[PDB]
């Protein structure tokens, strides 16, 4: 016992890969890679796939809970917001790979206390004019939940108090101003 | 609920 068992995760997590193609729809460009529910199977999948910095510009990694797809159209992704992290050109070297890995550990470790059930997933956008890392929640009306997630999210990544990270609902994103900032 | 620390998750890379 406890010698041969894999350390199990709270939730089952599905990893998605998005690659832009003007010839088809946006939903068809988002494709699934695998699923896992243990700490061992997370490292097995992560250690053989590419780093976010090495990805070709225009591609997204998307980790979400099993049952939620990486799109605003999902039930849990409806209404719910986004804690958005903008990264500049030079940040590509070390900050992108380190912030995204730190984001993954906050998801699967469920370190957000009781407000981890509100957390839907995360997405990193490898873009040529910027890079974007985000955490998705299930409801933007829960100010008690949203503020606590983003505050622990900023402490875990270790940003200086000078930089203020923004939270915006997908209703504003799909049509921008922040609802909460830390 | 199962909670894992950042220190514990790093040690499982091997
Ligand atoms: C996550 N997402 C971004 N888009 C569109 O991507 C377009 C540009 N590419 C992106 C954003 O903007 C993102 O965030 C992202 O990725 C935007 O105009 C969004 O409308 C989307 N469209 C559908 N139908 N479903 C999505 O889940 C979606």
């Amino acid at each position: 016992p406890e010698h041969y068992i894999k350390h199990p995760l709270q939730n089952r997590w599905a990893l998605w890969f998005f690659k832009n193609d003007k010839s088809k729809t946006w939903q068809a460009n988002l494709r699934l890679i695998s699923k896992f529910d243990t700490v061992e199977d997370f490292w097995a999948l992560y250690n053989h796939i590419q780093l976010s910095s090495n990805l070709m510009p225009g591609c997204d990694y998307s980790l979400f809970k099993d049952g939620i797809e990486p799109m605003w159209e999902d039930e849990k992704n409806k209404r719910g917001g986004r804690w958005l992290i903008t990264l500049n050109k030079q940040q590509r070297r070390s900050d992108l790979d380190r912030f995204w890995l730190e984001t993954l550990l906050c998801l699967i470790g469920e370190s957000f206390d009781d407000y981890s059930d509100d957390v839907c997933g995360a997405v990193v956008n490898v873009r040529a004019k910027g890079d974007k890392i985000a955490i998705w929640t299930t409801e933007c009306e829960n100010r008690e939940a949203v503020t606590h997630i983003g505050r622990v999210y900023k402490e875990r990544l270790g940003l200086p108090p000078k930089i203020v990270i923004g939270y915006q609902s997908h209703a504003d994103t799909a049509t921008t101003k922040n609802r909460f900032v830390v | 609920r199962i909670i894992y620390d950042r220190k514990f998750l790093m040690e499982c890379r091997n």
